[PDB]
């Protein structure tokens, strides 16, 4: 009931669309928990673009 | 006692109670004053009247200490409780209001007596509207203070 | 955090205004 | 104010006999009290057990009572717990335990009395500071 | 073989309970007239699950795994207590004393840290009836007390506490106090937990046993400031029984 | 007495938190930095104007010529620190400017403190701290220290007030 | 973490060796005046 | 030539916009590691249990700090002086809880700034300069070792090292004063003389050279245009500056020799800061400032308070409130 | 209904007397003969229903039953308060001098 | 908004450093 | 009925219900959705279901 | 009125940034001649 698109999210669904779905923080957007997304988390993608 | 006079006997109108980056009207601090609650008279279980020791302007915070007419400590709000002698509960402190909104009322439950005693370090106790301006509870200076700061 | 809303505009203009002043002076120095 | 014989006059025994020390004796006890006791009892507290001080009121309610020269000398020879039921010379310097508390070896009866007098005299000078702790520093 | 402190120091082994062999599958006979004691009980948690609170919809609360952030500091050990034989044959452990609590902080996905007082304080654990031997199918079930995570002298960052501290928000002199009460008035919680112990190993010679445990208890409520979380703890345990 | 004044200003005025004092610190420490760095730079770019090991004798107070190399100093600092002075007049004006401006700023802050017009608090931190007993920062920790300075020093520091504070109202942490 | 540990040991070792060897590569002679 | 000699020539090359050098080869990665880590943690690090009592202090901007209050928080007291690299942690989250980033930042930074110092020497050698600039910088360097390394060594824990933050620095100073009476310590008194005096002599020297600039410009141009970079002649009359300043005091209180004058300027603050750095470094070993509490008594033995006793009252207030949940026993021995 | 239970207790006999069920062991120093021996037995024997149940403690000598009778007037008993007795706070409550 | 402001201003200073060092007025000898 | 499917059958999530200057996330408008209240069935006094 | 809080800074920058750009360009034009 509070998905990304109710929250004004714009780049997040493009990251999820090609397979980035979890945070280094432990959450995923499918609701699974305690996943480990490896380096290509949402954070890691953001850091790559900044580098 | 006219309310105007009692309002002057309140440290929230002392211009040395302010802060350099606490901005705006005084009403943004303690609130829009609305009524005198009355002069609060404090008494211990022995019937003897006690006097809350007033906050001096230097002190952002100040303990609650009640003395007798002679200045002997007779009640306080203690920090460490384990060896307190002067607590309000131990000394049966009460508060009674004369004048103002609360004229003739007496409170005995120590929680309530304590809150009026915490306001009494500020002088006379007033009812404030804090909702209208979303006042944050922190003293501002007056135009007397701002004028002096800028011109000095 | 319940910060002061006008803080943002005050910081924005504090930077913007005097910075622009210097840039205007510098640019018109180079073009002569 | 000055150091007067009224101040230098302390209880000899529990029965109310009193003695009157000289300025010299008081200064001697202070020196010896520094030498042998201050490491734990500076200002009349007790660093290694702060619930017991050397206030006269406290020494009065000791068993046996210790608010007099002879009780205090006796404590220095044969220390006990506040209620008197345990001897504690093994962990408290005393003539009885001078082999493990070497600083007691060179002491004598006259010294013990000097220290007794310093302790009984000092609260009359300093008041609440004696046994008070840092609050009164 | 023997180990010295110097063999173990700094390895993390000081937080591990002793283990028994794979061949310790015997039984320890319990003589009803005799009196017993646990001379050492050791619990070593291996996992900390925290119950996710559902949303308004009251659909379903799962216990999610968590990450330990406070290191090799989690084990209860040196717990002693009487083990007594009741009249219906059941055994009952009554904890006397020991290192029976550790504060623990785990972290949930998204960054929330959950402190808890992992503890079996005042444990009372009992077997099924007519237990004539402790075997590799003996279970104890018990309950224990969970005192507040902080005790009464603890001062919060604004100096407020229960047995000490300011009793108000001194930095907001004329704020309305009613809104700050849950934070100004410290409360000291005392809750109960449940623990199952499952003997899987037994050396009937020595009287040593070992197994797994599960307990459930509440986490820190910050002296009343917020609701606690439900916590499930799993791990291994060791105990030595002596006749007393 | 002056040290007591320092500490007074900490516990009552929270003067370390005042941006006018902070500018003052920067200009005083900055001035000492400029003193040391300039003196050392000149001493280590001197020309060899004499044949002795003591270099102080190879300087004539009426000589026309620079006694050290602006050019080599310049290149050294350009390559060590990234930028360098290149203008000796600007350098020595910068040396007057920094500590002078520093002390003037601090004076302004004390004028405010004449009025108890302090930078004592951050309101946003106090609001959260009141509501959230788990929120701690170095700011709230320093305010507990000021609360200690005030209550422990006031009765003896300001004796005309006849402050009497029982043990039981004195703020103290555990044990201490 | 084992991987990270190795990677830093190696990285640190490599920089320290550069350092040691550079000052061994005739450093006293790397100056503008007298090349010994 | 060969690869290695090509490489050596690049490293020690004096045509690089920024000098590299052998010291530069350690300095650059260590400073980068430290700067990068410090910037990410100042912005985003979660709270750190500095005092080992499971009481996290929030230091970063995203967790509710501003520029003035935030810090990178010292590592947990439970760690003490133990080495806590990332790879000793069971997870990054554990490393963050216990203040790992503090250790990483300060160690890479002490290393890099030590190499900074060396680099100052190295380039002076390639340029044909005198070597001792780097000695001047040893006073700030030494002070940084004192608050980040020596003081934690003497006290047994990096948790008592100086926090990397504006208010954290003040916390450090207040608690130092409680535990050591650094105000009453002569080496800190020398530090104050060193920087007050250094500012003084800075304003003096600036104002005196500025006052005796030779007229080279009109009233409409900055006088700074009267000096040209590299000009051989001096742009001020030191004979005039000595003449002005000799009469302001007397003729021999004033310098007539630029070299003496500039050595004085270098020496005074540098020695001052050495002494104050030495002051923190020896109070690391609890050799504290003078103690005159109850030093004055009257004929009876009453205590006659002095200002030293008033200081002690402030100090006591700091002592009993600092780290308010951290002491279980009556003496704060470290 | 949000109250500080320690303050509430100060308004009971705990505020006037030695509460045998709640008071830290150092308050027994106040009266002659009680510390450390009897204080330790008193505290160790858990909580009491009435002040006078303290005379029934196994092992008192005749002299201790006497000291205890001399001092009953200085004792009281109120309900056990978790916050005062947890954490070993009856043996050490964080207060020294 | 406040975090962004602090970080924005810090970011600009670091840019200023780059231009101040690599795009400085070059000091020249006449 | 899974709440996820009922939430799609609600006009607040219809992207053709916005405004050019109504800024931010959808949650700033109708709020953050908490729970499906259930399916309303309207009947008149004669027990007819109405729509 | 309950207006959008960021309307103000939106408006201030919408005026300030383009206007300043033109002023820079004009002033450095005038000092060529
Ligand atoms: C003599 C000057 C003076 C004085 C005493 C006052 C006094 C007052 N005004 Mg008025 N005001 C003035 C001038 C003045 N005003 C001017 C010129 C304007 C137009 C801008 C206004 C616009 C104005 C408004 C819009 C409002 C007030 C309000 C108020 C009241 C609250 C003030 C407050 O929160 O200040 C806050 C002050 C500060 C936070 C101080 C900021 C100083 C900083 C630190 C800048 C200095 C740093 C500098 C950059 C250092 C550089 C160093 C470098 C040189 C090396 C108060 C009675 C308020 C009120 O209640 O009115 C109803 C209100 O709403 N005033
Ligand atoms: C990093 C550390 C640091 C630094 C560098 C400073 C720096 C400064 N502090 Mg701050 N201070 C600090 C930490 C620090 N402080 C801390 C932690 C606190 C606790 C809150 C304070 C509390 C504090 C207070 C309370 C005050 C300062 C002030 C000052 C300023 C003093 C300027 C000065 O030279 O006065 C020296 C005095 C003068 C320049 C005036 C007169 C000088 C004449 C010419 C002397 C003539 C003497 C003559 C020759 C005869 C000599 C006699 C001799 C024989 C005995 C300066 C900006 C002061 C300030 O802001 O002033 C506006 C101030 O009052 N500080
Ligand atoms: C008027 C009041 C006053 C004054 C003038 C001073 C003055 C001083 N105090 Mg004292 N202090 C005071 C009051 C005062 N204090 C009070 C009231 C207290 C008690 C509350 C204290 C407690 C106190 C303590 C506990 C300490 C001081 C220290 C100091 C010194 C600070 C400067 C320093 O260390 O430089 C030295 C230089 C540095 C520290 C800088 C090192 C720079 C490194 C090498 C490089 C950094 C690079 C950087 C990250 C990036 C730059 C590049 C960038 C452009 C990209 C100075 C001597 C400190 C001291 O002596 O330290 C040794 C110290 O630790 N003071
Ligand atoms: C394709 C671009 C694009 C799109 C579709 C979105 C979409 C979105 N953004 Mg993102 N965003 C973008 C670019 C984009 N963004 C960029 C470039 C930035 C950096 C500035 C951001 C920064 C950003 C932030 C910081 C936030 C969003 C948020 C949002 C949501 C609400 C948007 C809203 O209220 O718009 C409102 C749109 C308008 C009010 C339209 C204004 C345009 C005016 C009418 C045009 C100017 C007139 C012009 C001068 C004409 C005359 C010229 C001619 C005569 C010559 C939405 C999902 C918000 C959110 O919910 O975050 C989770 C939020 O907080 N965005
Ligand atoms: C992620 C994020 C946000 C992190 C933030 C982290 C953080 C904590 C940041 C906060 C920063 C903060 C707020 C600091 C600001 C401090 C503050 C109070 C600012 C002071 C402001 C101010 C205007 C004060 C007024 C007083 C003032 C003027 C002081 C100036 C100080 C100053 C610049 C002194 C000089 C410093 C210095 C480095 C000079 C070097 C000069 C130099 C290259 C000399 C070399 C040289 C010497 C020679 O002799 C010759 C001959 C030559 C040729 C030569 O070259
Ligand atoms: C009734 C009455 C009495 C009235 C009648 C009035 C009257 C006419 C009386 C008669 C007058 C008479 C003489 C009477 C005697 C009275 C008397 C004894 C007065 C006492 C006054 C008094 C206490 C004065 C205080 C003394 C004071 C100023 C302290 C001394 C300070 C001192 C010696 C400072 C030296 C500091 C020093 C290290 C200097 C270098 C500083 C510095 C680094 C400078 C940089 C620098 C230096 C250069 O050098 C040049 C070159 C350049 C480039 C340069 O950068
Ligand atoms: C040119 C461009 C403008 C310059 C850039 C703008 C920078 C502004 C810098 C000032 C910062 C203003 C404070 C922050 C904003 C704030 O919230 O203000 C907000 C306050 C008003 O306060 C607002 O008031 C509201 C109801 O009126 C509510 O109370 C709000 O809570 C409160 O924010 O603004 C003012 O009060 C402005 C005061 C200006 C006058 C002060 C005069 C005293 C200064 C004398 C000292 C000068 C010495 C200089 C030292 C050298
Ligand atoms: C010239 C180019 C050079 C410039 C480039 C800039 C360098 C940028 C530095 C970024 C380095 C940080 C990356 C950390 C990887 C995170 C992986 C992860 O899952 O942890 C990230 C999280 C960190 O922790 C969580 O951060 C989250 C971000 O939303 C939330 O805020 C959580 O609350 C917080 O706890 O922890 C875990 O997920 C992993 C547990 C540890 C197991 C991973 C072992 C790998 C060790 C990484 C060591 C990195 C050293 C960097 C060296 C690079 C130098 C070039
Ligand atoms: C115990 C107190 C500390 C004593 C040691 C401090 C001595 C001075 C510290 C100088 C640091 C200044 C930064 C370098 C600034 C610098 O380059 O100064 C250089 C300056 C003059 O250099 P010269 O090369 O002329 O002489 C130094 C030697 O080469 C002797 O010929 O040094 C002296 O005056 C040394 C006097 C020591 C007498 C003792
Ligand atoms: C590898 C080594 C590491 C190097 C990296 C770090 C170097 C970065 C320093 C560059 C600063 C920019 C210079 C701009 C300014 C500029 O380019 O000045 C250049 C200027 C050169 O002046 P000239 O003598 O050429 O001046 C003639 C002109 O005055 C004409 O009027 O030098 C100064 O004025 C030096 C004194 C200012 C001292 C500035 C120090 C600033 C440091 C403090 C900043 C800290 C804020 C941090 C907050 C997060
Ligand atoms: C620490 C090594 C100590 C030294 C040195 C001295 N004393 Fe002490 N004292 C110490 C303790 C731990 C105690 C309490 C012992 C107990 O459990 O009862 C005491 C107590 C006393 C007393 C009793 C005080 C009272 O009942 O109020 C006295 C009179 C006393 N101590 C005296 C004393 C003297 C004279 C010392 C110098 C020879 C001395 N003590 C040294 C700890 C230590
Ligand atoms: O001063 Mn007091 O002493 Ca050095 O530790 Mn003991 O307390 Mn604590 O951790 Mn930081 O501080
Ligand atoms: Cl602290
Ligand atoms: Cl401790
Ligand atoms: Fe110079």
């Amino acid at each position: 009931l509070n998905p990304m698109w109710r929250q004004g999210m714009f780049v997040l669904p493009f990251m999820a669309r090609l397979g980035v779905t979890g945070s280094w923080s432990g959450w995923s957007i499918t609701g699974e928990t305690g996943i480990d997304p490896g380096f290509w988390s949402f954070e890691g993608v953001a850091l790559a673009h900044i580098v | 006692i006219p309310e105007k006079l009692a309002f002057y006997d309140y440290i929230g109108n002392n211009p040395a109670k302010g802060g350099l980056f606490r901005t705006g009207p005084m009403n943004k601090g303690d609130g829009i004053a609305q009524a005198w609650k009355g002069h609060a008279v404090f008494r211990n279980k022995e019937g003897e009247e006690l006097f809350v020791r007033r906050m001096p302007a230097f002190f952002e915070s100040f303990p609650v200490i009640l003395t007798d007419k002679n200045g002997v400590v007779k009640a306080d709000i203690p920090f460490r409780r384990a060896e307190s002698k002067y607590s309000f509960e131990q000394q049966g402190v009460t508060v009674s209001f004369y004048g103002g909104e609360l004229n003739g009322q007496t409170f005995t439950d120590p929680p309530t007596v304590k809150s009026y005693a915490r306001k009494a370090i500020f002088g006379e106790i007033f009812e404030f509207d804090t909702e209208t301006l979303n006042s944050d509870g922190i003293f501002r200076t007056s135009p007397r203070g701002w004028f002096t700061f800028a011109h000095a | 955090m319940e910060v002061n809303q006008l803080g943002l505009i005050a910081t924005a203009l504090f930077v913007l205004v005097p910075s622009v002043f210097l840039i205007i002076l510098y640019v018109q120095t180079e073009s002569q | 104010a000055e150091l007067t014989p009224e101040v230098l006059t302390v209880p000899l025994n529990s029965e109310g006999k009193t003695i009157t020390l000289t300025e010299k004796q008081y200064l001697e006890g202070k020196r010896l009290f520094q030498y042998a006791c201050a490491s734990c009892h500076v200002g009349g507290i007790t660093k290694t057990n702060p619930s017991l001080d050397l206030r006269t009121e406290t020494l009065a309610l000791a068993t046996p009572p210790r608010d007099n020269i002879e009780g205090l000398v006796d404590y220095m020879k044969n220390p006990t717990t506040y209620d008197g039921e345990q001897e504690i010379a093994e962990v408290h310097p005393s003539l009885r335990s001078a082999d493990i508390f070497p600083k007691m070896r060179n002491l004598t009866e006259k010294d013990l009395v000097a220290i007794a007098g310093h302790i009984l005299v000092e609260p009359k000078i300093l008041g609440d500071k004696w046994g008070g702790g840092k609050v009164y520093y | 073989q023997t180990l010295t402190y110097d063999d173990i120091v700094g390895t993390g082994l000081a937080n591990k309970c002793p283990t028994l062999d794979d061949t310790a599958r015997g039984a320890y006979p319990i003589d009803s007239s005799q009196t017993y004691r646990i001379a050492r009980l050791c619990l070593q948690p291996t996992t900390f699950l925290v119950k996710e609170e559902p949303k308004n919809k009251r659909q379903e609360a799962e216990f999610v795994p968590t990450k330990l952030v406070t290191r090799e500091t989690t084990s209860l050990d040196q717990i002693q207590g009487e083990l007594k034989v009741n009249s219906d044959g059941s055994l009952t452990f009554v904890e006397e004393d020991g290192i029976d609590f550790q504060p623990v902080t785990v972290q949930m996905a998204g960054g929330e840290r959950i402190p808890l007082l992992f503890t079996v304080k005042n444990l009372v654990a009992s077997t099924q009836p007519n237990v004539t031997s402790i075997t590799t199918s003996t279970d104890f079930k018990g309950e224990f007390n969970v005192p507040s995570y902080r005790t009464a002298n603890f001062l919060d960052p604004k100096g407020r506490g229960l047995a000490s501290g300011y009793d108000s928000a001194i930095a907001l002199p004329q704020a309305k106090e009613e809104e700050l009460a849950r934070a100004n008035v410290k409360r000291f919680s005392l809750t109960k937990g449940q623990i199952s112990l499952n003997v899987a190993k037994v050396d009937g010679r020595t009287g040593e046993i070992a197994g797994t445990f599960e307990s459930e208890q509440l986490s820190d409520d910050d002296m009343g400031a917020h609701e606690p979380h439900e916590v499930k703890i799993q791990g291994v345990f060791y105990a030595s029984i002596e006749p007393a | 007495a002056i040290f007591r004044f320092l500490l007074f200003f900490q516990g009552f005025h929270n003067w370390t938190l005042n941006p006018f004092h902070m500018m003052g610190v920067a200009g005083v420490l900055g001035g000492a930095l400029l003193c040391a760095i300039h003196g050392a730079t000149v001493e280590n770019t001197l020309f060899q104007d004499g044949e002795g090991a003591s270099t102080f004798r190879a300087f004539n107070p009426t000589q026309a010529e620079e006694t050290y190399s602006m050019v080599t100093a310049n290149r050294f600092w350009s390559q060590i620190f990234g930028i360098a002075f290149s203008n000796k007049r600007w350098l020595h004006f910068f040396m007057l400017f920094v500590p002078v401006t520093g002390l003037w700023m601090s004076a302004i802050g004390v004028v405010g403190l004449a009025l108890n017009l302090r930078s004592y608090d951050f309101i946003s931190q106090e609001i959260r701290a009141a509501e959230d007993p788990e929120f701690e920062t170095f700011y709230t920790k320093n305010l507990l220290l000021n609360e200690g300075i005030r209550a422990w020093m006031a009765p003896q520091d300001q004796p005309h007030e006849n402050f009497v504070f029982p043990e039981e109202v004195l703020p103290r942490g555990n044990a201490l | 973490m084992e991987t990270l540990k190795i990677t830093v040991y190696i990285v640190v070792t490599f920089f320290v060796l550069l350092f040691v060897f550079g000052f061994l590569s005739g450093d006293p002679a790397r100056n503008p005046k007298r090349k010994d | 030539a060969n690869l290695w000699e090509r490489f050596c020539n690049w490293v020690t090359s004096t045509d690089n916009r920024l000098y590299v050098g052998w010291f530069g080869v350690i300095m650059i990665p260590t400073l980068l590691a430290a700067t990068i880590c410090f910037v990410i943690a100042f912005i985003a690090a979660p709270p750190v249990d500095i005092d080992g009592i499971r009481e996290p202090v929030s230091g970063s901007l995203l967790y509710g700090n501003n520029i003035i209050t935030g810090a990178v928080v010292p590592s947990s007291n439970a760690i003490g002086l133990h080495f806590y690299p990332i790879w000793e942690a069971a997870s990054l989250d554990e490393w963050l809880y216990n203040g790992g980033p503090y250790q990483l930042i300060i160690f890479h930074f002490l290393l890099g700034a030590s190499c900074y110092m060396g680099r100052q020497w190295e380039l002076s050698y390639r340029l044909g300069m005198r070597p001792w600039i780097c000695v001047a910088y040893s006073a700030p360097l030494a002070s940084a070792f004192a608050v980040f390394l020596i003081y934690p060594i003497g006290q047994g824990s990096f948790s008592d090292g100086m926090p990397l933050g504006i208010s954290g620095t003040f916390n450090f100073m207040i608690v130092f004063q409680a535990e050591h009476n650094i105000l009453m310590h002569p080496f800190h008194q020398l530090g104050v003389a060193g920087v007050f005096g250094g500012a003084l002599f800075c304003a003096m020297h600036g104002s005196l050279v500025t006052s005796s600039l030779i007229r080279e410009t009109t009233e409409t141009e900055s006088a700074n245009y009267g000096y040209k970079f590299g000009q051989e002649e001096e742009t001020y009359n030191i004979v005039a500056a000595h003449g002005y300043f000799g009469r302001l005091i007397f003729q021999y209180a004033s310098f007539n020799n630029s070299r003496s004058l500039h050595f004085f300027l270098a020496a005074w603050p540098v020695v001052g800061v050495w002494f104050t750095a030495l002051g923190i470094s020896t109070m690391a070993f609890n050799l504290n400032g003078f103690n005159f509490n109850h030093s004055v008594i009257d004929a009876k033995g009453n205590v006659i308070n002095t200002w030293a006793d008033i200081i002690n009252r402030a100090n006591l207030g700091m002592e009993v409130m600092h780290e308010r949940n951290a002491h279980n026993f009556p003496l704060d021995l470290a | 209904e949000l109250v500080n239970v320690v303050d509430e207790k100060l308004g009971t006999a705990y505020g006037e007397k030695i509460d045998l069920n709640n008071t830290n062991i150092a308050a027994f120093i106040q009266y002659r003969g009680l510390y450390p021996t009897l204080a330790k037995l008193i505290v160790k024997n858990a909580p009491y229903e009435s002040v006078e149940d303290v005379l029934n403690i196994p092992g008192l000598t005749e002299r201790q039953k006497q000291i205890l009778r001399e001092n009953l007037e200085h004792f009281t008993v109120t309900e056990v308060e978790t916050a005062l007795v947890e954490g070993g706070d009856r043996y050490n409550n964080g207060l020294y001098k | 908004m406040e975090t962004i402001t602090y970080v924005f201003i810090f970011a600009c200073i670091i840019a200023l450093f780059f231009f101040a060092i690599f795009f400085r007025e070059p000091p020249r000898i006449t």
